[PDB]
């Protein structure tokens, strides 16, 4: 005879159970990766900052030499 | 075989998202006694704590 049937050994494994594997770095690593973030950003806009407020105080004084002649 | 990875990847997508908590964490909270005189049956009696299968 021939019908449909499982053979000797049966099947191959079949999951059924929740897999989350958990991937991801703790918060403390996160934290810390945001404050130095937040460190070098404030430390490079205090450079720019700085430069510009020289560069607009050349300007102004730009200004007051061209002044009197206007 | 690979059906097993398919609900894996839903309960990924649906499960841990807290939108789809804020949607259901508490909505349509129904008591066990409520759901017996109600005529529930399957999901909504096993959803309540009661423990029935046919």
């Amino acid at each position: 005879v021939k019908q449909d049937m499982p053979p000797v050994g049966g099947y191959g494994p079949i999951d059924y159970k929740r897999n989350l594997p958990r991937r991801g770095l703790s918060g403390y690593s996160m934290f810390a990766v945001g404050i130095g973030a937040l460190l070098f950003g404030y430390w490079s806009m205090m450079r720019w900052n700085r430069e510009r407020r020289r560069l607009q105080i050349e300007d102004f004084e730009a200004r007051i030499a061209l002044m009197p002649l206007l | 075989k690979n059906f097993s990875l398919r609900i894996d990847e839903l309960e990924e997508m649906l499960t841990n998202n807290r939108i789809w908590r804020n949607r259901t964490v508490d909505i349509g909270v129904v008591t066990a006694e409520d759901a017996l005189n109600y005529g529930f049956s399957g999901v909504m009696l096993r959803g309540s704590g009661i423990q029935w299968d046919l």
